[PDB]
């Protein structure tokens, strides 16, 4: 859905430079449509690590045939909002709980 | 290819702390989930991770006399398409 941490059709790794932009902190996301699955979506997850530094992960929300959407089949959600709901208040095997959305150059005003 | 991680166990325990140790498996993971909670209570459980090169991990902070139920997950790269799976868990329990 059209919501703040939709980005639609975006590509992994021009995900991975608008995340790694200087100033984005762990758990800043979004989330588009899978470049390699039809029908799902990518929850893109800018980390932090011991011996990689600043990186970002990129975790795969499947559909199921008569149930809603998942990450990891334990945890399934009716909607998107309520799988981003979830994974905000706990990250639940995430490399990190979603905090707030990627940020994006707006129109001067 | 094995994806979950085996054999995990508790290996050294002192009142609040614990070691617990497992055996990865033959895929390469990236990071490793690991959750601990009162079994059966009724506040959220603790969450961490792991990086994939190890196969033990320290928990801290336990209250002396209660049962946890410890879990660990692996988190790996399959390939392209699977990039970032979670395996099944595999979960033990220890009263401290």
């Amino acid at each position: 859905q059209a919501e703040e941490w939709y980005f639609g059709k975006m590509g992994r790794k021009d995900a991975e430079r608008l995340l790694l932009n200087p100033g984005n902190q762990r758990g800043i996301f979004l989330v588009r449509e899978s470049e390699t699955t039809k029908g799902a979506y990518s929850l893109s997850i800018r980390d932090w690590d011991e011996v990689r530094g600043d990186n970002v992960k990129h975790y795969k929300i499947r559909k199921l045939d008569n149930g809603g959407y998942y990450i990891t089949t334990r945890a399934q959600f009716d909607t998107l909002q309520k799988l981003v709901k979830h994974y905000t208040e706990h990250a639940d095997g995430l490399c990190h709980k979603l905090t707030t959305v990627c940020p994006t150059v707006k129109p001067q005003t | 290819v094995s994806s979950v991680p085996t054999k995990l166990e508790v290996v050294a325990a002192t009142p609040t702390s614990l070691l617990i140790s497992w055996d990865a498996p033959a895929v390469t993971v990236d990071y490793y989930f690991i959750t601990y909670g009162e079994t059966g209570g009724n506040s959220p459980v603790q969450e961490f991770t792991v990086p994939g090169s190890k196969s033990t991990a320290t928990i801290s902070g336990l209250k002396p006399g209660v049962d946890y139920t410890i879990t660990v997950y692996a988190w790996y790269y399959y390939d392209d398409e699977y990039y970032m799976n979670e395996s099944s868990p595999i979960s033990i329990n220890y009263r401290t």
